[PDB]
């Protein structure tokens, strides 16, 4: 949620500059405006199957262990 | 850019090849930089091409560094590079029509068509007369 | 993973706005550029004593069934 606030933020300022000149140099640096529901849905079909797979344990004790012992602490 | 725009005769196609394999050019000064994509996106808007062919280097052999908005996955060399050396003597004229020919059905309907060539059997260029010390052109006068 | 990685895109995109595009804007939407571990480290200060809160069960219930339901699926 907080990401997504800041990427919204982002997304006034982009539009700030959007709505008086400023046109992109790079053609290649284009930002789709943020909207979460589309995202998550995206994150649905193209990538939660990869994602939530719960294999073997592995990726979890990889990436989590910061929060789990933050959590632990809370 | 320069050399580009000085010579007089009209350029069908212009490209521009680089010869590095300093990936980053610059990761120090960031001004330098700035400037780098200003230029060159607008010698990209000038009508003139650019291409890098990552020669070689330990490491350092990636294009999305600084350069994937230059030129038009990776490794440490190019095969873009090996055909550059395969040495061919052929020779090539343009879409050069032979004799425009108006085809005509009848009488009266009438058609045009651009009589081409697809197959032409290249001889050896024509040989010029030379003086023989001075090797100047000796213009035949029969 | 996905929001912080947009927000650095974004973050591109402005950069590609201010340093080339010769633009400003009101001055009154500017956005700290995205770098992920100062925002853990401010989540995990600030917000997380309140963001991991077990509770009654009641806003697990509401947030998050929907994604619950999806990878029950997956």
């Amino acid at each position: 949620r907080e990401l997504a606030t800041l990427l919204h933020m982002k997304d006034l300022e982009i539009q700030d500059y959007q709505e008086s000149g400023a046109t992109l140099i790079r053609d290649r640096l284009k930002t789709e405006p943020f909207e979460e529901n589309s995202f998550l849905e995206q994150f649905m079909i193209e990538k939660l199957p990869e994602a939530c797979s719960i294999g073997d344990g592995k990726p979890f004790v990889m990436n989590l262990q910061d929060l789990y012992m933050a959590v632990t602490t809370q | 850019a320069n050399l580009f725009s000085d010579v007089q005769f009209k350029m069908s196609h212009k490209r521009i090849m680089l010869f590095t394999n300093e990936d980053n050019p610059h990761g120090n000064d960031s001004a330098k930089a700035s400037r780098a994509r200003t230029k060159a996106g607008d010698l990209r808007d000038t009508g003139i091409f650019l291409d890098l062919m990552h020669l070689k280097k330990p490491g350092g052999f990636d294009i999305s560094l600084f350069y994937r908005d230059i030129i038009s996955v990776h490794f440490e060399e190019s095969s873009k590079l090996e055909d550059l050396l395969r040495k061919v003597r052929a020779k090539e004229t343009r879409k050069r029509a032979l004799s425009r020919l108006k085809l005509k059905l009848n009488k009266d309907i009438v058609i045009s068509v651009g009589i081409y060539n697809l197959v032409q059997k290249a001889l050896k260029p024509p040989p010029i007369k030379l003086y023989r010390e001075t090797n100047e052109p000796v213009k035949t006068k029969t």
